[PDB]
């Protein structure tokens, strides 16, 4: 048999930036999604990628991870919003979760030797 | 339990018991005080952080 152990992180080695955008929750008893719920999902994914594009501005900004500037003040109201959804009192029954739409830096997922490797000025890797 | 005239800053410690643990009462678990005997010469003082301004 042959095995690779002490493999190196695929996303760091291949230098890939990864986002996550999970669908908004629905209070419908059967769990189905309307066309308007899918429209909301569409717009939220678009706005995530829009921040991905606008993060390339020259000025640093105070906090890394661009999605911060999207949530900002709203992060203080989460319980309130969640309350209105738990008791199904919230508008069209949709729930927009802050943590659902964000850029992941470190995850432990698919492994093995990555295909691409990137090197810069004497940095090394091991297999 | 007996108390001396003015009772000031009497701490209402609320503990939630969850089998494995007992944690303190959190701001999501907002609470109400009532006096079942209908007396009304009492006051309750509390701090409001900007986590309940909207819940409250
Ligand atoms: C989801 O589908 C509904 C239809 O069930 C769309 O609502 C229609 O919108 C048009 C606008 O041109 C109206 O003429 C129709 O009368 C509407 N239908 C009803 C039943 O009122 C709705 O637009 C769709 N959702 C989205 C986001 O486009
Ligand atoms: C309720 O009374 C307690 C005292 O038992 C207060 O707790 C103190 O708060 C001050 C800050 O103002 C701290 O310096 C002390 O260390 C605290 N003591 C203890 C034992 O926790 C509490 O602040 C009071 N509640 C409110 C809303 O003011």
């Amino acid at each position: 048999e042959i095995h690779l152990i002490d493999v190196p992180k695929k996303h760091h080695a291949s230098r890939t930036e990864s986002y996550v955008a999970l669908p908004p929750l629905v209070s419908e008893s059967l769990g189905f999604h309307n066309n308007n719920t899918l429209a909301v999902y569409q717009g939220l994914v678009y706005y995530l990628l829009w921040l991905h594009s606008k993060y390339d501005k020259p000025y640093a900004d105070p906090v890394h991870d661009p999605t911060w500037r999207w949530w900002q003040h709203k992060t203080k109201d989460k319980d309130y919003f969640f309350y209105l959804f738990s008791n199904r009192l919230a508008a069209e029954g949709i729930y927009i979760n802050m943590n659902a739409y964000q850029k992941l830096y470190n995850m432990s997922g698919d492994y093995g030797i990555p295909d691409l490797f990137f090197l810069d000025k004497g940095n090394w890797f091991t297999i | 339990h007996r108390f001396k005239f003015p009772v000031t800053q009497y701490p209402v410690v609320l503990e939630i018991f969850n089998e494995r643990d007992k944690i303190s009462a959190e701001p999501p678990y907002l609470v109400t005080m009532t006096e079942v005997n209908m007396r009304k010469n009492w006051q309750l003082k509390h701090n409001e952080p900007e986590n309940v301004k909207k819940m409250k």
